[PDB]
């Protein structure tokens, strides 16, 4: 029995900030990496971030580098994604994922694959 | 070649005149370097064992606390006594006779049944989980020696667009490979995944982020809780007194304890065991064995056709030996004349420049026509006195060399 | 028009092989393993094929990962109406050191 | 009175006609009823073994953590490495041997020096005290046996005001003591400590309120750090390397990690060691035996001159057999008599009324003057039939019992 | 090497509350019982509480009883006397006492004896 | 007006042998272990006797302790005026469930 629960995500305005959640429960959080992938309505997928076991390794997609923030408290099991200095475009349904593997090694990026998904948070930047 | 020519267990394994197989065996923090008559020379290394989708067999509980401690007596001759919690399988009991009396409570004397029980909480667990040849999966990595540039590569890392090094991966039901390896030829690589290991008598055990492989009957045979595979929620616990000891039972009471923290237990019973790393449901291994067999016909020359380089190398380090007695020299050459073939030797006679030894990387070309590249080299000398003649004509370059 | 291509819509008769195949570069598609998720009508992304060709366990035999070249194609063999859906390809761009996914591929 | 019926362990010691001197052996948890003709029963049972005076030998560390870590490497003839710390007794250093080459920073190729060390703490530890034969204590409670209330009592709460009841406490350096035993005489005791236990052998070892004796080899040979004797603030440990493992070392780092908590495994080892009750700089047991000879010709008889009891009795309990195959009788004399002798004996004849068998609550005596009281009374009966008779005349009762 | 320093003194008006603290150091504070004993200056020594090596049981004065608690932080190895409703007769100065054992016993009271003193700190109750 | 009764003050020239008994009941002295503790002059109390009549390790032999029925007695044998001092028995009265000290003994 695995679930991610998306929340924290409602309707904002640009240039301000927010920050989203993703609980996960199941399996044992602290032992794989999670992934964030956004989907504007009616559009295709996107990645957003990643975060290794330990928190140690980040990787954000180019549209957002230096303006979103990964993180991830192991001990409650949850993900934190914080995005700040918004946009028009940053309007999509954002979804919390499980990765296969922890990133612990070179190898790990090469093989992985997003496992589990959640449901959705529509954020929706309105001017 | 770098990470190759500097690792400690290097082995050589040479080609034939024109022979189509060669025999390795291709270990952990290994290199393997295959030299062939009129071939390039290519380095074989097995990268990553890793193992995948492992079935859960059995978890074992290594840290527990108890709560809801309950008890109930009866007296001689009163009947069994019963608690409410003593069908709780989350709940452990343990039935025990104790003296009653007059001054105790009963009207005859004698001994009567108690029940004590206490909820059964496990605060850490670990699992052993099954492996099968469906499940491993071996990364070789497949380079070659003195492509000019082989001299300032480390790593693994931008192999990707890189065409003098291939990639390939092998499992027990797919044991062969081939890849390409730029203007080199190709290689081919047979495997026989049995030889590997023996992975029907071992599980794969995780505790508390750290990982081993043991064996299936000292897993079995470990005093500690248990149930079979996995469960959401709360799953049933076996033999729940492995943890939890009753201790001296007064009239009308029991004192539950649990055993201290069996974690430091288990890591002495792991010392001779082997360490695996963990990545998410994925398991990595650093210690494995690997045979296989090299089709080396489709490895091919870079171009011959080139002509010899006629500019003068200059040394750009000091001529340093190897932990296999090879010698490795770093040169500058200052020509723009194209690529080129680059004329290296070892002669013992300066005069007739008779070759004695043989290059390590066999046929080296500089593939750059700017001035002042650079190229690493590897030598194997003969032993005793040789001089090093890289170059040709008047500015040829003369190093000389002893060997033990 | 992205990291990795395929095709926007394709559509085939119930009951009949169809392919759909992303193409990328030697950085994201030659080395990494390629993924493939199925996305239902307003629903959320559905692990399709791991490792380029492996089924998650209760996929049905209907569906076959490929991977040859710098090019991964997915395989519906005796399509159903309960695949209508869009389908994403995606992999690891080691040049990039980003994670990407494909276009997408609405099914019909 | 009550705990020594409902004792399992119980011995019957008689004594003489006219005898002065009894042996007993006294064991723990267990009573020993001590009849004497003319004279009261009383009974004698060990209560507490108390060994002091401990000072602490070694102290063991079960559980650590490190920090303040870091490491230094060297290329190969750069000399051994060095980092500021190595020389701080709170920290463990390993020196190991990598291999560094020209893609690594050095000039040569070679095996350069290695150096990782991290700061020691330990969060729980055990300590094993030395154990001397002087510095024991024992403690014997001395009991009448049936003074009309004895029923009431189970335990020695009331026994200081209590006049029927003296403890007294037995060293090897002191072993005579005398007790007074109110209106029933006075006691003597010689006791002599025979616990089988090698004290120059042992030592008292803790570890998070669990305590036991331990042999001094066993503890000599645990391998865990430790440091002699006991220290304030922070001591040297000795032995850092028994809970701290160096892993495999990369080119510029190597990794340290701390061992699991080594609580079950000394739990494990500990099974059948003999358990120590803690109290404070105390160490209480529940293991001994003393071999006391008493003297009992000033054990009086206290109803001598008093009259019978001429009132009538009742039963207020159905009588019931005990362990020990003796009879409790708890009878209720309606009479405002004042101090009185209780008629009780047991007649398999009612005619003749001859007395069979005995009494253990001997020559047991009414103290109270009001109405309606209570008194426990111990008979040990003939085998087969036989009849419990109480009270004289008519309203006398008798009550049937069969022994086996 | 035993040491036991009180601290918590001073001057308070009657009614009010104070909470006096011994710190206990070169022992195992887990693994003694503790005692406070107040003598007011020229008076005889008066005892005034007792607690356990882990708290279990406390028993007080019938001066005090009521009005002071006594606790223990077997973290930090300090002891603890919450005094409220204080009146005149409380002037006196307070002495933290480590007993020689940790009350684990039924025995251990009748073997109760005060091994080690602090220097005392002084409790004055002035209107 | 205490629940153990010694006398307040005792006077007694150099080298003397002086004796401080003071007196309870079965439920304090009677049964329990009685301890002696001496109060020099702005000193904190220091425990003299222990076990009703042991001295620990330091205390010199001039100090004797003793018990019989209930009442215990201390004792020095050669009273040096570097132990003029307050001297106070104590133990714990199990009909109370209360530690208790005597009124204090004085010596000059």
């Amino acid at each position: 029995e695995v679930q991610l629960v998306e929340s924290g995500g409602g309707v904002v305005q640009p240039g301000r900030s927010l920050r989203l959640s993703c609980a996960a429960s199941g399996f044992t959080f602290s032992s794989y990496a999670m992934h964030w992938v956004r989907q504007a309505p009616g559009k295709g997928l996107e990645w957003v971030a990643v975060i290794s076991y330990d928190g140690s390794n980040k990787y954000y997609a180019d549209s957002v580098k230096g303006r979103f923030t990964i993180s991830r408290d192991n001990s409650k099991s949850t993900l934190y994604l914080q995005m700040n200095n918004l946009r028009a475009e940053d309007t999509a349904v954002y979804y919390c994922a499980r990765d296969h593997l922890g990133w612990s090694s070179i190898w790990s990026a090469p093989e992985s694959f997003l496992d589990y998904w959640g449901q959705g948070t529509l954020v929706t930047v309105s001017s | 070649m770098i990470r190759c020519i500097g690792v400690s267990n290097r082995d050589f394994v040479e080609g034939m005149s024109g022979g189509t197989w060669v025999d390795v065996v291709l270990e952990h923090g290994g290199c393997v370097t295959v030299m062939a008559q009129d071939k390039p020379t290519v380095d074989i290394e097995l990268v990553t064992t890793t193992v995948s989708n492992m079935a859960e067999v059995r978890s074992y509980c290594y840290e527990a606390s108890i709560s809801d401690m309950a008890s109930d007596s009866r007296c001689p001759t009163q009947g069994e006594a019963y608690l409410d919690k003593q069908s709780d399988t989350q709940y452990v009991c343990k039935r025990t006779l104790v003296n009653r009396g007059w001054g105790t409570g009963c009207l005859e004397w004698g001994k009567g049944s108690l029940v004590t029980c206490a909820k059964f909480a496990c605060s850490k667990k670990m699992t052993g989980k099954s492996i099968q040849p469906e499940n491993l999966e071996y990364r070789i990595m497949l380079s070659v020696h003195g492509s000019q540039h082989s001299g300032m590569i480390v790593n693994d890392t931008g192999h990707e667009t890189d065409e003098n090094r291939a990639k390939v991966e092998i499992t027990p039901n797919s044991p062969r490979a081939e890849a390409t390896l730029g203007g080199f030829g190709s290689l081919g690589l047979d495997c026989e995944p049995r030889t590997g290991l023996d992975f029907s008598d071992l599980y794969y055990l995780t505790m508390n982020n750290k990982h081993w492989l043991v064996h299936k009957e000292w897993f079995h045979d470990i005093p500690l809780p248990w149930h079979a595979g996995a469960d959401t929620g709360t799953p049933h616990w076996n033999n729940k007194e492995a943890l939890v000891e009753f201790k001296d039972a007064h009239a009308k009471r029991q004192t539950v304890v649990v055993l201290g923290s069996q974690e430091g237990a288990v890591h002495t019973a792991l010392a001779g065991a082997l360490e695996a790393e963990m990545d998410g449901a994925k398991g990595r291994l650093s210690s494995g064995h690997l045979k296989c067999r090299l089709k080396m016909d489709k490895l091919r020359l870079k171009g011959v056709s080139y002509s010899l380089c006629t500019a003068a190398f200059t040394f750009t380090k000091i001529p340093a030996e190897t932990l296999h007695g090879t010698v490795t020299v770093e040169v500058q050459y200052a020509g723009t004349d194209g690529p080129c073939k680059v004329p290296a030797q070892m002669a013992v006679d300066m005069q007739t420049l008779t070759p004695v030894g043989r290059l390590i990387t066999a046929n080296p070309v500089i593939t750059e026509s700017t001035e002042n590249s650079k190229m690493m080299l590897e030598l194997d000398p003969p032993f005793g006195d040789s001089y090093i003649v890289i170059g040709v004509g008047e500015k040829k370059i003369t190093h000389h060399w002893h060997r033990s | 028009q992205s990291v990795l291509t395929q095709p926007p819509s394709v559509s085939a008769a119930p009951g009949q092989k169809v392919t759909i195949s992303c193409s990328g570069s030697s950085s994201n598609i030659g080395n990494n393993y390629v993924s493939w998720y199925q996305q239902l009508p307003g629903t959320a992304p559905k692990l399709l094929i791991y490792d380029s060709n492996k089924r998650p366990s209760g996929i049905p035999d209907r569906f076959s990962g490929s991977k040859s070249g710098t090019s991964a194609t997915l395989g519906i063999t005796g399509l159903q109406t309960g695949d209508e859906a869009d389908y994403y390809c995606g992999t690891w761009d080691s040049s990039l050191s980003v994670w990407v996914f494909g276009g997408g591929t609405k099914l019909t």
